[PDB]
């Protein structure tokens, strides 16, 4: 058994780990006391829950989880609210003033006056593991403390723990839940500054959940208690290959070996389905067919882009419920003959399956309706480039003006820093284009 | 007010397209760079589709689809009737040909060359790209290293009377946001001016039947009607009283068949149906007719201009099937259609 | 390049603080020209009377 | 982010001043003695911003009360709300300032300032984490404008770190007291540019079009115009005092609104205008209406740099999306492209006695007719050096009113730079 490290930077960081965290506790039948009734061996073990759980005399099960913000107000919630008794106070850090939107101010002036403190929180965790794999970091790529904080502590990361997996889970800006015009300017800072301490990162586009709450939930306006109910039961999909018994993505390093061949290109393009409303009082149970082939719709991805005009590098299917490799089979057999699947030429054709028999679990009252089964994709495909191109383009337009620039030089950033993380961009975008397009 | 962006300034047809929209008094033209567009009027290389359907409140749609390439370039057509199961290597209505570079399909172009030598059968080709006839394989392959395709030429073309002369027939299609597939009910032939001559492939002004080569190298421009341009009711009445057949049973079910075969064919990866934009495309498809009145497909244009005197009827064609269905104000077309049971 | 960018914030905000000096030393010039005048308006109305 | 530290300077500056506290006691459920009978949670949440808490669960206002003069103060200390500041935080001299920037920036105010500062220190020292500074006061007198600008020089070199942000009384010859006001004006701009991160345009021109075109008072008072103000100051200030998650601390607002660092003079506007129901639709065409903005200036003759929208009531979040991308997608030409999706929407459920309310900030190029209509009643007194002796008296030279003019002059230039970028 090998334990991961849980970080949870920022305010979209922080309440996507509230939801991840009272997801895991009903999956795994730990109640918000910390006490797990059907876990046998008291104070200790190495069952597969105990890579994301550590365990005291008393039997409380604690996540392996550090919550970090540059202001209390969300942290204080999690302080006072359902799931208060699971965390121990050392695992909250929260600092007096934010970020203000500005990448620059998150990395340099409030990173540098915080970083030793939530490493110095980090490692009281790290000594608790007998075999540390390494970090799961979510955060926004919009926010000053999302965006500046996390490059920093990747950073730091990569110097105090080489040879540590590190996995993202990452918020790209939406404009219709937005709080900053500069959200693109801190998405192409952290992206330049993080990319070579990143192992593998799953972007997910706020425009494409809230379409999917809207679409298939019915919430006229969703909130982000309806977005993060529906993200944390994707990272819990992503996830679960490390929390249960199976043979399939069991350690941080499988993600890479499985996913990622070229080490810049690693942002897989997840997708999810079945999305179902609770409150629609019939409904018909899809097959495993229906489910896979709604793998192939650009409606149910975490990011919008067409995958039928880019190239595959790896795909994988992770099934919860009632699912058997036979029908696996033959849905993919009928999905070849049907859709746009072109895998680049130097990798093989092919899905790695895992199947967990245990159904989807939902939050009570929450706004999905209970399946028999359901599946993410996890595909490494050109296509998610498209949402490089359009932040580029976002970038773009507002630096030649140097709009909002003198708020990150005023914070002791230099100009030269946009140009570089920018020119980082267009290599990004161009490594897609290589691997992706023909000639 | 329904807005639109215009990104090809060149264009013929979209420039007739945007004067309609502005006229209707509905639709109010935005700067090129402006992303707050109901439409875009695009680019012919390196439209941005990865930034279309992400304007919150505005249904966008494009007059291009993305993939359609695979179409209406020389290489890649041949390569996608070959290896479509749909069209297969046995299909009957596209020339011989084989992709040739300076991956490749020269030692399968030369075993299929000797064949014809072996047989004595009519050994003439055509190199061409995005040209030269021979009968010689040497000199197109010579030629091509001084990406191209090496074509069967069909060496018995219908030949109009009066005039012993060449033509190919351009028909229009516009293909909608739900991929209905229209065909505009008025084509043309580009005619040739020059008799034909199958001793001397030197001369290429009587073998090719371009607007453009006849218009300056041909010395009888315009010597049997306007432009070199003859229209379907000429046509029509030219095929009853020289051939006692029509346009309609002779030439178009075979045209309608062609036009239907290849976008069926590419409709999975092209179409817009579930995408967070929309696609509309006018296609112009290049027919050549053999003497048995077998029509055989040339190419498939992606950005075609208009014959002068269709412009009006096509240009509102267009904004009446594919603008309007999409975003309604305050028939020309054939709608390709079949459902056969089997 | 943590201690680079804070030294390039304590630069500007010396920038500043510089500034506001020569603000405040121009305040101090304006007030005593103000005094000097009324003293030299009652010093020369005293001297032509007398 | 949390404190705010409230500043009011001069007899404008006091008299708008009192009637936003006045207004956002109301809204918090505070009493004129300092006391909490509302009926909701939201009332309390984020009442640190704006209220320090005293012995017996008393909520005091941290507002600094400043004048060169006692008579506008003794009228606040007699006023509805005039029992709830901070008897200390009153601090006034006895000479004025004779609508004179001069005496307000360099002879009486200096005399005073030292004083302020100290009041300023001891609200500031327990500040949890003070978030800075707002000023209410004109810039055509003396006191708001020449002390305040005086105020703001040295609040900014003892907490160079915190944001500044001014409610700003630009005079109209319309609503005039003296002939100087376009000198005062000009000198105070100057001061501005230089040293606010935020400043709210508020227009006597504009507050007395409303009242007599719209609101139909055939003789707006200084009462009429202040109604309109101090509607205004809750709504732009509605972000800072409820829980929400946009513009919700001076920082963010300014990161958001102010692309260079001199162009952050902001044009507000509210709907409905008052002295019953509103549809979504409406308030959205109305808070845009170059009717319902509080600076004189024609939205249509510039860009939009940056926008913030606050609705206010209970209403479709669905709806005000809607409306509000239903404005940007009819107007597209009005905002500059160059700046992506500049358009940020609030809706608050606490309405101010009305259903619903719509304010809006903009950040336009249009701003620009207010500097240059202030800039030619400035020139045509300066070429005559007409009046400036009031000024000189107190040891200003013509070179100072030189140098204001070039700056504002300086500031229109880069206006009409983006607005034709
Ligand atoms: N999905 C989701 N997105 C969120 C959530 N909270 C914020 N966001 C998004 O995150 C971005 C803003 O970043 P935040 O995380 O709020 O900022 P922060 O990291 O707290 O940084 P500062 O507040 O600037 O110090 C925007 O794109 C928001 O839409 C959340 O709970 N869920
Ligand atoms: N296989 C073939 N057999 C006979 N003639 C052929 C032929 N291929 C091409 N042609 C001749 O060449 C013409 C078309 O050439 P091609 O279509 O390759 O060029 P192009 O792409 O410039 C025409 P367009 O302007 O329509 O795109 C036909 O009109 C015909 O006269
Ligand atoms: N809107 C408004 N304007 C005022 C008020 N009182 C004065 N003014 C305007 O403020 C300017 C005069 O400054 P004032 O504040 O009286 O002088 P001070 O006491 O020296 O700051 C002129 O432009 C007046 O039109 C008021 O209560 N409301
Ligand atoms: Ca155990
Ligand atoms: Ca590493
Ligand atoms: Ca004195
Ligand atoms: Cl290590
Ligand atoms: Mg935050
Ligand atoms: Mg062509
Ligand atoms: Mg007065």
């Amino acid at each position: 058994m090998r334990e991961c490290i849980s970080i949870h930077v920022g305010q979209a960081g922080v309440q996507i780990g509230n939801a991840c965290w009272e997801l895991y506790c009903l999956e795994h039948g730990i109640q918000p006391d910390g006490q797990m009734p059907s876990d046998k061996t008291i104070g200790g073990g190495d069952d597969s829950f105990n890579t994301f759980f550590s365990e005291t005399g008393a039997g409380k099960h604690v996540p392996r989880a550090v919550f970090v913000d540059l202001e209390p107000t969300v942290i204080d919630e999690v302080r006072t609210g359902t799931y208060r008794q699971l965390f121990h106070p050392e695992q909250l850090i929260t600092g007096k003033e934010d970020a203000a939107n500005n990448y620059a101010r998150g990395h340099y002036t409030i990173g540098k006056e915080i970083i030793d403190l939530v490493l110095d929180r980090i490692r009281k965790l790290a000594d608790q593991c007998t075999g540390l794999q390494g970090f799961l970091v979510f955060h926004s790529f919009g926010g000053g403390t999302g965006s500046g904080f996390t490059s920093l502590l990747m950073e730091r990361l990569s110097v105090d723990y080489g040879k540590k997996s590190k996995l993202e889970f990452s918020i790209y800006p939406a404009p219709q839940v937005s709080t900053a015009v500069v959200e693109p300017y801190n998405s192409i800072l952290t992206t330049h500054t993080t990319l070579e301490h990143s192992d593998c990162a799953f972007m997910v586009d706020n425009e494409a959940i809230y379409d999917i709450c809207r679409r298939n939930l019915d919430i006229e306006r969703p909130t982000y208690t309806n977005l993060n109910r529906l993200i944390s039961q994707i990272v819990s999909s992503i996830t679960a290959s490390l929390r249960f018994d199976g043979a399939l993505n069991v350690d941080l390093t499988e993600f890479q070996t499985n996913l990622v061949p070229y080490p810049r290109i690693h942002f897989p393009l997840a997708t999810y389905a079945p999305v179902i409303s609770a409150e629609k009082a019939y409904h018909e149970q899809l097959s495993v067919a229906e489910i896979t082939n709604a793998c192939f719709e650009p409606a149910n991805q975490m990011v919008k882009c067409d995958p039928r005009h880019g190239k595959y590098m790896a795909c994988c299917l992770l099934y919860r419920g009632d699912v058997v490799p036979k029908d696996v089979n033959a849905a993919i057999a009928t999905i070849k003959t049907k859709r746009s699947i072109q895998f680049v030429d130097w990798c093989p054709t092919g899905f790695k399956v895992g199947i967990n028999y245990q159904p989807p679990t939902v939050v009570p009252g929450g706004d999905l309706a209970k399946v028999q089964r359901a599946v993410c994709m996890l595909s490494n495909t050109t296509a998610i480039a498209e949402a490089w191109a359009r932040l580029d383009h976002k970038f773009d337009l507002m630096y030649a003006k140097r709009a909002f620039v003198h708020w990150y030089v005023g914070e002791g950033m230099e100009e030269g820093e946009f140009s570089e993380a920018r020119e980082d961009m267009a290599a990004l975008e161009k490594d897609y284009e290589e691997v992706g397009v023909d000639s | 007010m329904y807005t639109f962006v215009v990104r090809d300034e060149n264009s013929s047809v979209y420039a007739e397209v945007s004067r309609l929209l502005l006229a209707t008094g509905q639709w109010k033209r935005l700067r090129k760079d402006n992303p707050r567009f109901n439409l875009m009027l695009g680019e012919r290389n390196r439209l941005p589709f990865g930034r279309l359907g992400h304007e919150p409140g505005l249904v966008q749609l494009v007059n291009y689809y993305r993939g359609a390439d695979k179409l209406c370039r020389k290489a890649s057509l041949v390569k996608l009737i070959k290896t479509s199961p749909e069209l297969s290597e046995s299909c009957t209505w596209f020339p011989e040909s084989y992709v040739i570079y300076p991956t490749d399909e020269r030692e399968v172009f030369l075993a299929a060359y000797n064949r014809r030598r072996e047989g004595r059968e009519g050994n003439v080709w055509i190199a061409k790209s995005s040209i030269l006839i021979s009968s010689e394989a040497s000199e197109l392959l010579d030629f091509i290293d001084e990406v191209h395709v090496i074509q069967k030429y069909l060496e018995k073309p219908l030949l109009l009377e009066p005039g012993h002369r060449k033509f190919d027939i351009r028909s229009w299609v516009l293909v909608d946001h739900l991929y209905n597939i229209y065909l505009y009910r008025e084509g043309v032939l580009r005619t040739s001016s020059e008799p034909y001559n199958s001793a001397n492939f030197q001369d290429k002004t009587c073998h090719l039947t371009n607007h453009c080569i006849q218009k300056e190298y041909s010395k009888n421009y315009g010597r049997y009607e306007e432009g070199n341009e003859m229209f379907f009711e000429e046509f029509n009445q030219y095929l009853m009283d020289a051939l006692n057949t029509t346009l309609e049973n002779s030439i178009l079910l075979q045209i309608k068949h062609i036009i239907r075969s290849c976008l069926m064919c590419i409709e999975p990866a092209i179409s817009t149906k579930h995408l967070h934009y929309q696609s509309f495309q006018l296609f112009g498809f290049d027919f050549m007719v053999d003497e048995e009145l077998k029509v055989w497909l040339i190419e498939v244009n992606g950005a075609p201009a208009c014959a002068q005197k269709l412009y009006a009827e096509l240009c509102q064609g267009i904004v009446d099937v594919a603008i309007s269905s999409v975003f309604p104000l305050a028939s020309i077309f054939i709608k390709l259609h079949h459902h056969h049971h089997h | 390049k943590l201690e680079a960018a804070e030294e390039r914030r304590k630069y500007q905000e010396a920038e500043l603080l510089k500034h506001l000096a020569e603000k405040r030393e121009h305040e101090r010039e304006v007030i005593q020209k103000a005094i000097e005048e009324n003293n030299n308006f009652i010093k020369m109305a005293k001297e032509k009377l007398a | 982010m949390r404190e705010i530290v409230h500043i009011q300077a001069g007899q404008c500056g006091n008299q708008i001043g009192a009637k936003f506290w006045e207004v956002i006691s109301d809204e918090h459920g505070i009493d004129p003695t300092g006391s909490y009978h509302g009926d909701s949670d939201l009332q309390l949440e984020r009442i640190n911003v704006y209220y320090n808490e005293a012995a017996g669960n008393k909520y005091v206002p941290r507002a600094i009360l400043v004048d060169l003069e006692p008579g506008t103060m003794d009228s606040v200390r007699s006023g509805p709300f005039g029992q709830i500041f901070r008897p200390d935080n009153f601090v006034f001299g006895q000479s004025g300032a004779g609508n004179n920037w001069a005496k307000g920036h360099y002879t009486e105010g200096a005399e005073l300032v030292d004083s302020v500062l100290d009041v300023v220190r001891k609200e500031s020292e327990s500040c949890d984490c003070l978030q800075g500074f707002q000023l209410t006061h004109s810039l055509g007198g003396g006191t708001g404008s020449g002390m305040g600008t005086l105020l703001i020089s040295k609040i900014r070199e003892e907490y160079p770190d915190r944001i500044m942000n001014t409610f700003s009384v630009v005079p109209s010859p319309k609503v005039s007291d003296t002939v100087v006001e376009p000198y005062n004006a000009t000198l105070s701009v100057h001061q501005l540019v230089e040293n606010t991160d935020e400043t709210y345009c508020i227009d006597n021109e504009a507050l007395y079009d409303i009242c007599f075109r719209t609101l139909k008072l055939t003789t707006p008072t200084y009462g009429d115009l202040n109604h309109l103000v101090s509607a205004t100051m809750s709504g732009v200030t509605t972000c800072l005092r409820f829980p929400g998650q946009l513009n919700a601390d001076l920082r963010k607002l300014a990161v958001n609104m102010v692309p260079f660092p001199r162009l952050h003079f902001f044009m507000p506007g509210f709907a409905p205008l008052t002295s019953r129901a509103l549809t979504v639709p409406e308030l959205t065409q109305q808070m845009f209406d170059a009717k319902n903005m509080m600076a004189a200036c024609d939205p249509r003759h510039g860009r939009y740099l940056t926008v913030a929208a606050v609705f206010r009531g209970r209403m479709s979040m669905k709806e005000v999306d809607e409306q509000m991308l239903n404005v940007q997608n009819k107007n597209s030409s009005y905002f500059v492209e160059w700046i992506p999706n500049n358009v940020k929407t609030a809706v608050c459920d606490i309405p101010p006695g009305l259903k619903m309310s719509a304010t809006f900030i903009g950040n336009s190029t249009a701003i620009q007719e207010l500097f240059k209509r202030i800039s030619e009643q400035f020139t045509a007194m300066f070429r005559r050096k007409a009046f400036l002796h009031w000024y000189t008296g107190e040891g200003m030279d013509e070179m100072e009113f030189t140098e204001a003019e070039s700056n504002m002059n300086d500031l229109v230039s880069e206006y009409q730079q983006y607005q034709d970028a």
